[PDB]
């Protein structure tokens, strides 16, 4: 994450981290939505460009970390995963359109004072706090840098990091990119000369884009951080998987016979 | 330029660029060569120099003796040992059964 | 489960157990704790439009 500042110890409890087998490195991040079922971005398992088509046994998953490397013994639970859900309708050659996919933990985990779910928007709550303006959390553990080692020191976080942006009005998205924006997705980040900065990194994927509901005082996922044009550009903004709108979907595989 | 050679997933799959540095995914190396790296071409996936391979099991330290044998049939020091191989040592790896590898 | 109050959306059998107390972090709002730049999101629900 971009031009943001070390997380506190239990802030994101959901904070799924997505780690590569072999080699040992970091992939993405992701969300923990119940005790077994964890959602990120499809890109992160599923982009043919990049020879890539991730299985199970392809992948782990690390939950309640807080520093991105050390084994934290003490609240770490690893996972293996039983199955992937890819959306259907995941447009990776033209814009990633319905960027999502859905993860299934091969064994319920436990949850803590380190690791807790986040709440699913539902329609009410997307009416109220999706308005541009308004502002959203992201959380990571990519980069801080935009070019490998670009200009202060190294660009990777020891610890969690995170950033507040602000939702951007669809025209000014639709206006800042020549890409077809869709209505699967929404951006984010501060406008040029608003003096604040910010935005996620090679690295963040799949991470959480949340908002607190004043309403119940709970956190709700709006988005996924999904991809963007470089970090934290002037005039550029990030975009995020509208997950509300794809609600429907994320229901169907979970209830339509599961377990 | 018009916002497209850039635009990329923010996910990290490392690759080597021919020119001695790595790029956080084949998206970036691509951006760098569509501005002013037109020589620009890959060379191998992963880091061009490894990462700083680290002490990740560093909280095991001190830990009593207790081995336990994992799924790979290696008898790990205890618990604490093998959990931490399998984000490092062996990919994945979990309990088989307490004590000694049977062989 | 419909616990106290809230409106649980999925199966807890197929779902698993979470969504009831989702979004109440055990070391935050638990505690009524507000973490540092928090107030940041409730500050932006007026100026925001």
């Amino acid at each position: 994450i971009v031009e943001g500042q070390d997380a506190e110890v239990g802030l994101s409890p959901w904070q799924v981290m997505l780690f590569r087998k072999s080699p040992q490195e970091l992939l993405c991040g992701a969300s923990l939505i119940s005790d077994r079922w964890v959602l990120t971005a499809a890109h992160c398992l599923l982009y043919p460009p990049w020879d890539k088509n991730f299985t199970v046994d392809d992948l782990l998953v690390r939950i309640g970390k807080h520093s991105r490397t050390r084994y934290e013994r003490k609240v770490e639970k690893i996972s293996m995963l039983d199955k992937i859900y890819i959306h259907p309708r995941y447009n990776w050659k033209e814009n990633l359109d319905r960027d999502i996919a859905l993860l299934k933990l091969k064994r319920p985990i436990e949850l803590s004072d380190y690791i807790h779910p986040v709440c699913l928007p539902d329609k009410q709550t997307a009416a109220k706090l999706l308005h541009a303006g308004f502002k959203g959390r992201v959380t990571g553990w990519g980069n801080r840098r935009e070019t490998w080692t670009t200009s202060v020191a190294e660009v990777q976080p020891s610890v969690l990091q995170v950033v507040n942006l602000p939702l951007v009005e669809r025209p000014v998205c639709k206006a800042s990119t020549r890409i077809r924006i869709t209505d699967n997705m929404f951006c984010a980040g501060y406008k040029p000369g608003e003096g604040k900065r910010g935005d996620a990194c090679e690295g963040d994927s799949g991470g959480p884009f949340v908002m607190k509901s004043p309403y119940n005082n709970r956190w709700y996922q709006m988005g996924i951080v999904s991809w963007g044009e470089g970090c934290d550009r002037d005039g550029k903004y990030g975009f995020y998987t509208h997950v509300f709108r794809l609600k429907k979907w994320i229901q169907k595989v979970i209830d339509r016979l599961g377990s | 330029e018009g916002g497209e050679p850039c635009a990329c997933p923010h996910a990290l799959h490392r690759v080597c660029g021919s020119d001695g540095e790595t790029y956080s995914n084949p998206c970036t190396l691509n951006c760098a060569k569509f501005n002013g790296k037109p020589e620009l071409v890959k060379v191998h996936d992963g880091p061009c120099e490894p990462d700083e391979d680290e002490d990740v099991c560093q909280e095991c330290d001190g830990d009593e003796y207790k081995p336990v044998c994992g799924s790979d049939d290696i008898t790990y020091d205890n618990n604490c040992r093998l959990e931490c191989a399998s984000i490092s040592s062996s990919p994945g790896v979990e309990l088989k059964h307490e004590g000694p590898c049977r062989t | 489960t419909s616990e106290d109050h809230f409106q649980p959306f999925f199966n807890e059998k197929t779902f698993g157990a979470g969504e009831a107390d989702c979004g109440l972090r055990p070391l935050f709002e638990k505690k009524q704790v507000q973490d540092q730049t928090e107030k940041e999101l409730f500050e932006s629900y007026i100026e925001g439009r």
